[PDB]
């Protein structure tokens, strides 16, 4: 969703 | 592969001897034999490694480890060379597009570009690494009909293992992602699939974000549904959000709260 | 291994023919799927890679088989879960020509008959195979995990420092990062039991870095637990807020019996 | 599974 970034997808 | 097997082997001061024969185990490790993956499957085996770590020690993981610097960078004009060298690799510049549309907005994948990808998502018997994650980047280019499809797919028909969960992992996100969608749009029975399929992957791990993520999602839910409590359960989440100082998360549930609540 | 290659191939859909190259033929690639023929494992990763499939990936899905230490950790998983002291105690003499691993089975069956111990010297034959590694695997650190109770501060610590900066990790796979973030965060809870600032600090710092752009929620409460705790033991009154506030994350969460037990600690040492 | 603390890694 916002997690910019961390974890390689941007949902 | 005889190389990496060497390092390993060596930097716990394992010697060839006690692990084929040495003869031949010195002999993939000089790069000279091919071995079978179940000779090095037993070698790592042996050795007290798995294969996930070993692997952990690939087109798709040089692109994702490029698109990751870049991103981090916030740095456009390199993303769009990016895109420029895999422009003949169809899902993979479609992701590359999808994915800097958030951060230059005049760059979307084309409405041709993205049936391309769902066409594919749709045909594949087994949604693992590869899938989930072209999924996860183009879910804001796919209109919600189709992305609940594509959930419903990959919910039901995806591997992992139990040394490694990173599918599970993310496929528990994306499952989360697509109902607060179907709650948006007031589609219940979808809603209500995915509750159960979320509470059955969450069952019996730590996964904290996920279950704050859900806490919040689901008492989203539970707030059309006609129970009060929902705010409470919305309002929990964003508490955790800001005692954990999770910036993003807290502003951007807080945004979602006050439109919807 | 061919059966699996050739069901995960038609899963995409895609043909023999546009994975065969100069390393392979087409009449390679299908007597290997029919397990007529093998091929190098080198080869396999090639066509894996065309799959997008990575090798890790292709073996979970070709068969619930694990490894002997994957195997080890299974069987005395559920055996501390049903508080069976028998056959731990037997699995340990079926595990007596492994010095690590029996000498780790010993450390967990204390945890549940304490009559049972590893020695001194058994501890120490495991210690000093743990300062001997470059880098740390999957291996050693469920090893310095489950046998921590029987290793000094000292050397534990020590030990710790090595985990840190020599655990190997990707982008795709953070399994050993959560671990090592993990023990970390539980040798910062004994160096602040033991009054040991200087550790305490250093750990704060490493943990700090080692949860930056990540999710990792449960090791994020319970370091706004410990962390709290530590400035507590400091005269920082904002150290029990921080303590509650991780109380509440468990609460809300519904995990009760983490609340639970954080929040016996909490009116114990508060 | 749940590891509070100590405990058996990774149970």
């Amino acid at each position: 969703x916002l997690l910019v970034t961390a974890g390689l997808v941007l949902a | 592969l005889g190389k990496t097997l060497r390092r390993l082997r060596q930097g716990k001061q394992v010697s060839i001897s006690s692990l084929l024969s040495k003869s031949q185990i010195s002999r993939f490790e000089r790069g000279e034999s091919e071995i079978s993956c179940s000779r090095l499957l037993n070698l790592l085996d042996k050795l007290n490694i798995t294969i996930d770590e070993f692997v952990s020690t690939t087109h798709f993981f040089t692109l994702l480890s490029r698109v990751r610097k870049y991103y981090a960078e916030k740095n456009v004009a390199k993303l769009l060379k990016l895109l420029e060298d895999y422009a003949h690799k169809d899902y993979e510049s479609t992701m590359i597009k999808a994915i800097l549309s958030s951060i230059e907005p005049t760059v979307e994948p084309s409405e041709e570009e993205v049936t391309r990808l769902t066409d594919y998502l749709f045909s594949v018997e087994q949604w693992g690494y590869y899938e989930i994650i072209l999924l996860g980047n183009c879910s804001r280019f796919i209109n919600y009909n189709t992305l609940f499809l594509l959930t419903k797919e990959m919910v039901t028909s995806f591997a992992y293992s139990e040394q490694n969960k990173t599918n599970k992992t993310l496929v528990t996100q994306l499952s989360i992602n697509c109902l607060i969608i179907s709650i948006d749009y007031s589609y219940f029975d979808h809603s209500h699939y995915l509750i159960e399929k979320i509470e059955f992957l969450l069952r019996d791990e730590l996964n904290f974000y996920e279950k704050t993520v859900f806490l919040y999602v689901h008492g989203y839910y539970k707030l059309k549904q006609g129970q009060v409590s929902g705010k409470d359960d919305m309002r929990q989440a964003l508490q955790i959000f800001k005692y954990l100082g999770e910036d993003a998360l807290y502003y951007s549930y807080k945004e979602h709260y006050r439109k919807e609540v």
